[PDB]
């Protein structure tokens, strides 16, 4: 197709394996913040990888905003290291990749009506909702968003695997409906 | 000393005064009483209102 | 003589009755909520016609 | 028992300091000494609160931020405070908010 | 009956009182809103007929026969919401044909 | 398969202070109740806008279909009602715009939809994607334009 | 005009803001909740779970298991069972 | 009145310990962080209110043997 | 300008000290002599375990320590953040910049991280 997807975002959920002061994270740490009313955990950003983590007190940390897989990994171990600096016996346990979103361009407008009225088992196409197309791909489970512009947005994956396979599959479609 | 306990012993008579002065206004509309109902409400505030203080000095 | 105009009072009567108390009841549920509940949405029409 | 906001400024330490002065002189209690930092937080409250109608405006880059029991404290560097009358200019700021 | 029976039933009716059942166990010094509603101004509109679309249209009795449809009217009120919070402002908003 | 009593004649029926029929006759199942107070609902909805009967049996089919499916049981009832009255007129080729679903609905625009998108998962069916010409008629018609410019606004969006 | 299409009911939006704004309670720690919890029995003897929840703002789960360490439920002819703040 | 009830649940904790031993008031308050003065002598008029019914037992003198049934 | 509005502060405050003076039973001269003070004060990891790998992941942390810098105190209406951007409506507060004092009511920031 000689279109390749771009990574826009990696959540990667990792435990640490021991339990956590919120409050005592929130007083020491650099940029944490932790408003219980608000939500449950500790929202904390690492500018040099450019991602936020939430933090609970169960030892469980979830890490976004990830452009690469290496990026994700690397932010999740930098925040472990910064609890593990404030005296806590922070680990790096089960790390894995929940979600991956990736992004990229056809290069032309796309029929949504047509696409809609051919997969209508896969495509939900609701302009008053929201204006992309929603198709939910059964062989690779990813959900992808496609617009009229031309721009698609696939989100779901485990694996960048699963992303390309996705635009892969989904490419020749919009190929049979190119505005 | 002596006479700060006879100043002590004035104003026990002031505050009876106060009370029972009025506890007939309420009535022409006790008055102890309802100080003292007051004064109960309000501790659970106070505390709730005050380890506040606590923890905003050890935040800052 | 009771003609249709009496008759249909009659049951007019009854009917507005019953639409005020179906407003009574349902706004008095979002009063007691905090909301601030629509008009509109309490008056059943159906019970009138 | 208050907010306890203006205590760690010029004019918190300055009163703190006369307490401390009295109370080595033993001529208040340090009891006294906390009742009288109380009943200064409670009119400086007021005070800014209600004899205070002028607006301000800043802008600059921020280094860190922080969150817990409904404060702030934010640290902004080179931060530019501009108002319509004046402008100041400061190398780094930290910013302590509550409410 | 339509003319004067209609308006005149619905002026009779006693206006709506309503207020909250001492809502947040505070203070409570009337602090529960009281809420006050009075019909007004009854219009009638002439016999419509609304079709699967949604589209109102008049209604002719023949069309009635033959349809099996009912030859009816529409029915609306002028009502008056008055909203009292114990703010010391009470906000009378006006719902025109309801 | 039940039954009720009414007051009866005035003897025996009011005892002590007034018993009146013995009792309080107390019917049914939940599972029951619960769907007959949203096909009510369902009827007062459809009323506010005056949908025809038959959208509103469609619309009750589809809330029972739902209702036994249970994929929906965590949403509030009013919005899966809602939701099936979108869908009714969607499949009847009267569509109706969300907001003019939400207007005669306490449930909110965004409730409805994703209600409406679990409804659709649910049943495993579709609806035909709506056109600019089903909504002209309508909004001419509230409008009160002539016929001749209803059909130049439709022409006009085709 | 009646029953214009309107995305969100303004009341509703009214009551969403209010409780975004307040928030959820929040977890407070076991010693200032036992604290408040002993001064609003102070006040008089008997207390019903929903106002106690609403006195001590904290989480209706949380105050239930701390309530039951200590406090116990009698049942009353006063309306209902309701709890009892006294530990005995 | 309510910190009481506290320092009845802390001599619960106390027997929890199972160190009980014949005990007095100021203690008490000293370990549960509150201090003695004439407020320690209303909430001891309190207490004595509780003396007259402590079902949790505390006694004036060697005392706070609170269980009907104890044995171990 | 603003020593005015310290003089009407300092009339409050011992305005509201008075009634705790009396209520502790000491003597005013306490007042006047505070006043005095205070005036004269003032005027390939395959075991991941080990985080040693990484290391200087941090910044200083005697900034905060120090707090030697000009410092603003206030209180907060509203803080938003949209990715990259803080966004700032603090209400009435004080702020000291090089030592001398700025009061104001409506404070609005924008910073970048």
């Amino acid at each position: 197709s000689g279109i390749v997807p771009q990574l826009q975002n990696i959540v990667s959920t990792v435990n640490l394996g021991c339990k956590l002061d919120l409050k005592t994270i929130a007083l020491r740490a650099r940029n944490a913040e932790y408003n219980p009313k608000r939500f449950a955990a500790v929202i904390m950003r690492i500018r040099e990888p450019r991602t936020t983590a939430l933090i609970f007190s169960s030892g469980k940390m979830v890490c976004t905003g990830a452009k690469s897989e290496e990026q994700s990994r690397l932010a999740a171990r930098k925040y472990a290291r910064v609890v593990q600096k404030l005296g806590f016996p922070a680990k790096f346990l089960d790390f894995k990749i929940q979600n991956m979103v990736g992004s990229c361009d056809v290069k032309f407008p796309i029929r949504l009506e047509g696409l809609v009225l051919t997969h209508q088992q896969f495509s939900s196409y609701e302009p008053e909702l929201f204006p992309g197309l929603i198709y939910r791909m059964i062989k690779p489970r990813i959900v992808l968003l496609i617009f009229v512009s031309g721009k698609v947005v696939l989100t779901g994956a485990k694996v960048r695997a699963e992303i390309y396979e996705a635009f892969e599959n989904i490419y020749p479609i919009l190929k049979g409906f190119r505005k | 000393a002596q006479l700060k306990f006879f100043e002590q012993l004035d104003q026990i008579e002031k505050q009876r005064k106060d009370e029972q002065e009025r506890e007939i206004l309420m009535r022409a509309a006790q008055l102890r009483l309802k100080q003292k109902a007051k004064e109960m409400q309000q501790q659970e505030l106070a505390q709730m209102r005050q380890r506040d203080a606590n923890l905003t000095a050890l935040a800052a | 003589l009771d003609l249709a105009g009496p008759l249909l009072a009659f049951l007019f009567r009854g009917m507005f009755k019953n639409l005020l108390k179906e407003v009574r009841i349902y706004a008095q549920k979002f009063i007691d909520r905090g909301k601030d509940f629509n008009l509109e949405l309490a008056i059943k029409t159906r019970i009138i016609s | 028992m208050a907010y306890q906001l203006y205590r760690n400024t010029t004019l918190g330490n300055s009163l703190q300091e006369s307490l401390d002065e009295l109370i080595q002189s033993q001529q208040i209690t340090p009891q006294l000494a906390l009742q009288v930092l109380l009943q200064f937080d409670k009119a400086i409250n007021a005070a800014l609160a209600q004899r205070v109608r002028n607006r301000v405006n800043f802008r600059g880059s921020l280094n860190t931020y922080r969150f817990c029991d409904n404060v702030w404290t934010f640290v902004l560097n080179d931060v530019e405070f501009r108002e319509v009358t004046e402008l100041i200019k400061v190398d780094k700021v930290k910013i302590v908010a509550c409410d | 009956f339509i003319q004067m029976s209609v308006q005149r039933i619905v002026e009779d009716a006693p206006p709506i009182d309503l207020q909250a059942e001492a809502q947040h166990a505070s203070g409570e010094v009337e602090e529960p809103p009281r809420y006050l509603l009075k019909f007004e101004q009854i219009y009638l509109s002439k016999p419509t007929h609304w079709e699967r679309d949604g589209a109102p249209s008049p209604m002719m009795p023949n069309e009635a026969r033959l349809r099996n449809l009912t030859y009816s009217a529409p029915l609306y009120v002028d009502i008056t919401k008055t909203v009292i919070k114990e703010g010391e402002e009470q906000l009378q908003t006006q719902h025109q044909k309801t | 398969l039940s039954t009720m009593i009414g007051k009866g004649t005035g003897a025996a029926s009011f005892d002590e202070f007034g018993n009146s029929k013995y009792q309080n006759r107390r019917t049914m199942s939940s599972s029951d109740r619960a769907m007959m107070n949203a096909f009510k609902e369902i009827t007062t909805m459809a009323d506010r806008i005056n949908l025809p009967r038959n959208i509103v049996d469609r619309t009750n089919n589809l809330f029972k279909q739902v209702y036994e499916q249970k994929s929906l049981k965590g949403r509030a009832n009013d919005a899966i009602a809602s939701a099936c009255l979108y869908i009714a007129c969607r499949q009847e080729g009267v569509p109706r715009t969300f907001k003019e679903i939400c207007a005669v609905s306490r449930i909110s625009k965004k409730e409805i939809g994703r209600c409406f998108k679990l409804i659709l998962k649910a049943l495993e069916t579709s609806v035909d994607l709506i056109t600019t010409g089903d909504f002209m008629s309508r909004f001419c018609s509230n409008l009160c334009l002539p016929k001749q410019v209803q059909m130049a606004a439709t022409h006009i969006a085709r | 005009t009646n029953y214009k299409p309107v995305a969100n009911h303004q009341y509703n939006i009214e009551y969403e803001r209010k409780k975004k704004e307040d928030g959820k309670r929040a977890r407070a720690d076991k010693q200032h909740v036992l604290d408040m919890l002993f001064s609003a029995f102070e006040k008089h003897q008997y207390y019903n779970l929903k106002d106690l929840v609403d006195i001590t703002k904290q989480p209706v789960v949380y105050l239930k298991e701390i309530l039951k360490e200590i406090g116990v439920q009698n049942v009353k002819g006063i309306h209902k069972n309701t709890w009892e703040l006294k530990p005995e | 009145f309510g910190v009481l009830a506290k320092i009845v649940n802390y001599m619960k904790t106390r027997h929890q310990r199972g160190d009980t031993h014949p005990l007095t008031l100021d203690e008490i308050l000293d370990e549960t962080q509150h201090l003695d003065i004439g407020l320690k002598q209303k909430q001891w008029l309190m207490t004595e209110a509780l003396v007259n019914n402590p079902k949790i037992e505390v006694i004036d003198g060697k005392y706070a043997f609170k269980p009907k049934y104890n044995v171990r | 300008t603003v020593p005015k509005l310290y003089r009407s502060v300092i009339e409050d405050v011992i305005n509201d000290v008075r009634d705790i003076f009396l209520d502790d039973g000491v003597d005013e001269q306490v007042l006047m002599e505070l006043k005095t003070l205070w005036e004269n004060k003032l005027m390939g990891q395959v075991e991941e375990e080990p985080l040693n790998s990484e290391d200087d992941v941090s910044d200083e942390e005697g900034q905060e320590l120090f707090d030697t810098e000009n410092v603003v105190v206030c209180q907060y209406d509203k803080i938003h953040r949209s990715k990259n951007k803080w966004k700032f409506h603090l209400k009435d507060g004080i702020m000291n910049l090089n030592g001398r004092d700025y009061i104001f009511s409506k404070a609005i920031g924008d910073a970048e991280w």
